[PDB]
């Protein structure tokens, strides 16, 4: 039976800066029988990429967006939203939407690899570690992680501020297509409305040939 | 064309002394000529400590050695030191620096706003933006953005190579004083092709109710003692911090250098008042000449022209 | 007669049937086709809605119940033939749904057993919702189905 | 646990739904051919 | 028994430079008696570089100068260079190490002298240990090193938390007053496992020369149909900065609430001290109530007890 | 969920209200036909 793809990110940071190298590896279990090809999807675009690992040596603007990963057999991957900016300071984290109890990394990179020190996280614009050089990685999110999130640090002797980004931790809802689960309901109503049509012009019928056939 | 060197003790610390020992060796200086003057990272020290001896003596180049104590938290900094020798009329630099562990400190801008005095006294007010830590002047974009477009407009730029093994580029853009009493933030835009995104400032004036200043000068409370006299003026309740202050002697400007402004402290009231203080120390001999003196503060909150001038007389 | 005399609103009643299969037939081609096209999706997830069965079913559904309403009321005395002959291939055309409804149905139960925290992204999701959309249009086609059998013997019962 | 229950629950709404549609076509084609007859046969 | 004197050289900031240097003077030693070798890592240096030039005649005695050039590689391990001299059979050596670097994990070390009211008058000092950008309270070893007069007295040691997810920590260390005035050594030192080495950080007074403060008070010149008064008490020639004001105006003290004293400055040239201005904003309700108003001064260069008093009495 | 579940409550009740008046028309019809006969 055919399996779920998988796509991984080297490094696993799904914000980089311009220039950049990162690696999009698609492992999703293809070893059911041979060696075989990959489809790639970025913006609804088939390029013309069919291996397992995709090289970005220098990322630009454009790279950024949607990407999903297919193998032959399998059927598509979870997609991948892929940030590139060009600010001083960066927010990196590994992913987007966490689920409870979920672990995701956060790690505040410079430009250039340039040494960051005395690194403060923010979050809701309120503090909450203070990292030298460590990563901040969270570990059983829960739903008060849920918010906006910058890191502030020192770039050389330097002080900035990262772009804010928006983190939502929250429970398996990750929705997008509940307003068609109105459809049933919608349906029935429409269906109920067309019967309660059809009744009401049976009705008047009834009462016309009670008249009629009296 | 004497030779120099120069060299310092490190910490030792087993024992508190929390001094660095700076040692400026010059060979060869003509006798009776060496001038060995002690310069910090363009800010020169004005303490009584230089304990220059000779070492050996030749007849015509002979040694001299210059000494300095500097504490430790100075040498931590990171600050470059140097013996500059006056001989025959050419100067020679030796430096020092505690060299890095780590890369040139980045970049980093300053934006000055026009002082006051340039400001509503003699009008031509100019904004200052000042880079520092630049390796190089190469393509560097310093440009300008002002909410108001007057055109004229023509900022300078000028680079100086400091002894810092780096670089200070300054521009200076004239406006006009009418704009920034009504109020227009202007922005300083500087770009390097090695840089995510161009740095950019912004400078307003500062938002407030403007508080018209209060100035007493205050007679010489010292004694018939000879030495010197203290003359101070004595500036509160105004808004913002940005003051000018200055003495007149008879109508002549007396130099900055005599006279010191103290900084800006927040007054305890419910005022915001930032009461500050200006002393003036003047010779006997300028007392006795029957000398007349006057504050001549310079502050927006005042109506026309500006200026706040108290008499303070010797009779 | 059993069924010669239970036809006269036999007839009527399943081929209004049929026109109301082929209208919510052709109401969920239309919403997935619309909403749940998109080519992030899969294509072997919708086996359904890539070859245009939807609407070609409905068409052929909406357009012999009409021939057979039209004909129940004794128009020209023609209209028979022409709803047996509609019918009869779209009983065909009612085989071939159902096979590619069951096609639909074991790939999307492929496609689940392959989700494990159930509807863990919006693969699984769009997958639970074209499953859901299989049972209906599964049941929908096999009533449609018992409307074409029972009309297609019943007029050649007549045309005997 | 939570989507399944209202999953069932629309599932069973529409089947209840489609056989209420089909008993009330099945009341209008009968009402409408009992006037008719009436309507033939009386006039 | 000769004199010592390591000196390593700069790592100049204008040119490129590899090869740092190392001098060694030896003063006062036995003519041509000379056996200097070098020493790192107690290991016996390997490099040829180990000249030995006579300086210059000192009659039975001699001048000297050992010299070693290295890499920053040799140097950025932070090893014990020493220059040892076999003379009459005794083994002098001095050692010389690199500075361990300040804040070595970003971690700001102040460490503030006594305040002169509690150690003049009041009579209970304090040496205030106060590091601040810490992670954590784990295995944070803050220790008080009394040097010379170890005495008995001990540290009470504390955390403190702020909204920046940094940590600081503040030990306060009660000393003998006596000792501050005799100048003995304090330090602190900072142990954190992280660490690669414990930070050292000492201080006691301010060396120098003492001079006597002088004070004088203004009365007040804010137009007594007016609301508010406004006390100045101006305090100059005093060095060094440490010094304490307060103000004991009918009685008792008044609290730091009406008060302001401003930051040191330094004078302009002359005698070698500082001045500050002390103000103190009352209202109406508070002044015209015949009280006396005295602005007491607390400096090491006054005599005991230390105390200067000015008063003025509204009268 | 609430959503869904409120619309499920007022679609039963529709329901139960269409259902019951179809099962008096159903009678009335009944009883005219036998009446016919
Ligand atoms: C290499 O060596 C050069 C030698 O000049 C250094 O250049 C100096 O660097 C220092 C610090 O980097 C500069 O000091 C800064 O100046 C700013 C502007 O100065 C003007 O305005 C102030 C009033 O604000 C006046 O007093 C002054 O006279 C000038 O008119 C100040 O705004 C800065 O203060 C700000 O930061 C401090 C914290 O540092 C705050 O406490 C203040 O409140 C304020 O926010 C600061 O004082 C100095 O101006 C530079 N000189 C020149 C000529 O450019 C290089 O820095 C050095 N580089 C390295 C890597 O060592
Ligand atoms: C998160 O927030 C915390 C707390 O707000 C920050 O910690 C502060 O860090 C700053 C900078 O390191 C500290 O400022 C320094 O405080 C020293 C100690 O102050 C004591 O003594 C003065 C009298 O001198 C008292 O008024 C005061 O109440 C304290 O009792 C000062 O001595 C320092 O001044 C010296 O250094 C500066 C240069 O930095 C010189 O210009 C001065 O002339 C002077 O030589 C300095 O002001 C501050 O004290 C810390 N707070 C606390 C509560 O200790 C964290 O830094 C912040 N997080 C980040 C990442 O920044
Ligand atoms: C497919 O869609 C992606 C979005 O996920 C496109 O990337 C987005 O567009 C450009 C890259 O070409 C990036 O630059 C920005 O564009 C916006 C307009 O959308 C503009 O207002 C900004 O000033 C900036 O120029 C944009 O950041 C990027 N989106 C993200 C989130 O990074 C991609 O371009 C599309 N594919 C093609 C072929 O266009
Ligand atoms: C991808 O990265 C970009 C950064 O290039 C993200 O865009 C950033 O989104 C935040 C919102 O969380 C913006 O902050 C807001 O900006 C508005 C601007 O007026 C300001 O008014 C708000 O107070 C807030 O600060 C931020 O400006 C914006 N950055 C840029 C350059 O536009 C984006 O959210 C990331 N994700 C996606 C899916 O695109
Ligand atoms: C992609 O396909 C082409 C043509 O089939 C082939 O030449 C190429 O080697 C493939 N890419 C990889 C990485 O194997
Ligand atoms: C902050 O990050 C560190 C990682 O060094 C982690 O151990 C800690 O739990 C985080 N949170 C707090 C409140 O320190
Ligand atoms: C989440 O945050 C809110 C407000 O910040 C707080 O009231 C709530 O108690 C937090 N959650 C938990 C489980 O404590
Ligand atoms: C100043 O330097 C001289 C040089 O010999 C030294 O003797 C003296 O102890 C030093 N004083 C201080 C306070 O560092
Ligand atoms: C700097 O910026 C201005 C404005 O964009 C541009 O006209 C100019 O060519 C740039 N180059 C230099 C060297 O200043
Ligand atoms: C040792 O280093 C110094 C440092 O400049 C250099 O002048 C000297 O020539 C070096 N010695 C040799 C033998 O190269
Ligand atoms: C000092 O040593 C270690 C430093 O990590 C610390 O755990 C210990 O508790 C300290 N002991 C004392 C007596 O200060």
């Amino acid at each position: 039976a055919t399996e779920k793809s998988v796509l991984t990110l080297d490094p696993p940071w799904i914000r980089i800066f311009t220039g950049e190298k990162v690696t999009l590896s698609c492992y999703g279990n293809n070893h059911l029988q041979m060696n075989s090809t990959t489809k790639w999807i970025h913006n609804g675009t088939v390029s013309e990429v069919n291996s397992s690992h995709l090289v970005i040596v220098s990322a630009t603007v454009q790279d950024s967006g949607k990407y999903i990963c297919q193998k032959q057999g399998l059927f598509k991957s979870k997609p991948v939203y892929l940030n590139v900016t060009q600010d001083w300071l960066l927010l990196q984290t590994s992913a987007d939407m966490v689920l409870v109890h979920g672990s995701f990394d956060i790690r505040c990179h410079g430009w250039k690899n340039w040494n960051v020190r005395k690194v403060i996280y923010y979050r809701n614009d309120h503090a909450f570690n203070y990292s030298y050089e460590s990563p901040v990685s969270i570990r059983e999110a829960t739903l008060n992680d849920s918010g906006t999130y910058h890191c502030k640090g020192y770039l050389r002797q330097v002080k900035y501020e990262s772009d804010k980004f928006r983190i939502a931790v929250v429970k398996a809802y990750k929705c997008k297509y509940y307003w068609l689960q109105l459809i049933f309901p919608l349906l029935v109503a429409i269906l109920f409305a067309v019967d309660t049509g059809l009744l009401l012009s049976t009705e008047e019928q009834f009462k016309s040939v009670l008249e009629i056939q009296k | 064309d004497p030779t120099l060197e120069l060299l310092h003790s490190s910490c030792d610390p087993n024992a508190f002394h929390s001094t660095i020992q700076l040692y400026c060796f010059i060979y060869g200086h003509i006798l009776n000529d060496v001038s060995v003057s002690w310069l910090m990272d363009d800010r020169e020290i004005t303490d009584t400590l230089a304990q220059t001896v000779l070492i050996k003596e030749e007849g015509k180049l002979a040694s001299t050695c210059s000494k300095l104590n500097i504490t430790e938290q100075q040498w931590m900094s990171e600050s470059t030191f140097t013996c500059k020798v006056t001989s025959q009329g050419v100067d020679y630099l030796a430096h020092t620096r505690r060299c890095p562990d780590h890369e040139p400190r980045g970049v980093i801008t300053y934006l000055i706003p026009p002082s006051p005095l340039d400001l509503y006294q003699n009008g031509a007010p100019k904004l200052t933006c000042l880079v520092v830590d630049l390796e190089s002047e190469k393509n560097v974009n310093v440009t300008w953005n002002q909410e108001k477009k007057t055109s004229v407009s023509a900022s300078q730029w000028y680079t100086k190579h400091h002894n810092n093994a780096t670089t200070s580029i300054t521009s200076i853009l004239p406006v006009v004083a009418k704009d920034w009493i009504e109020g227009y933030g202007y922005q300083c835009i500087v770009d390097h092709p090695d840089f995510p995104k161009p740095i950019v400032r912004s400078i307003t004036k500062t938002p407030g109710q403007r508080s018209a200043p209060e100035v007493y000068v205050f007679p010489p409370p010292e004694e018939e003692s000879e030495d010197k006299r203290t003359l101070t003026c004595l500036i509160q309740n105004f808004f913002p911090e940005d003051i000018s202050v200055q003495w007149l002697g008879d109508g002549k400007l007396i130099s900055n250098s005599q006279h010191s402004t103290t900084t800006p402290l927040k007054s305890n009231g419910s005022n915001q008042g930032f009461f500050i203080f200006s002393r003036l120390e003047v010779a006997k001999t300028l007392w006795t000449q029957r000398k007349q003196f006057t504050c001549q503060v310079i502050h927006e909150a005042l109506q026309k022209p500006r200026k706040l001038e108290k008499t303070i007389s010797t009779s | 007669q059993t069924w010669r005399t239970f036809l006269k609103k036999e007839l009527e009643f399943l081929g209004a049937t049929q026109i109301l299969v082929g209208l919510i037939c052709l109401c969920f081609g239309t919403i997935v086709c619309s909403v749940l096209y998109v080519s992030d999706f899969d294509e072997e997830v919708l086996l359904l809605y890539k070859l245009g069965y939807p609407f070609w079913g409905a068409v052929l559904f909406v357009l012999s119940g009409f021939l057979s309403i039209i004909s129940e009321r004794k128009n020209t005395l023609y209209l028979v033939r022409g709803s047996l002959g509609a019918n009869i291939v779209s009983s065909i055309a009612a085989g071939t749904g159902i096979a590619m409804l069951i096609l639909n149905l074991t790939n999307n139960f492929a496609y689940m057993n392959n989700c494990k925290n159930v509807t863990e992204d919006d693969g699984c999701f769009v997958a639970s919702f074209t499953t859901e959309l299989v049972l209906m249009m599964l049941f929908l086609t096999i009533l449609a189905f018992c409307s074409a059998v029972l009309f297609t013997i019943y007029r050649i019962g007549q045309e005997l | 646990g939570e989507p399944q229950l209202c999953y069932i629950l629309d599932a069973v709404l529409f089947l209840y739904g489609i056989v209420l549609t089909l008993l009330y076509c099945r009341l209008k084609i009968q009402v409408r051919k009992a006037a008719i007859a009436s309507r033939e046969k009386a006039d």
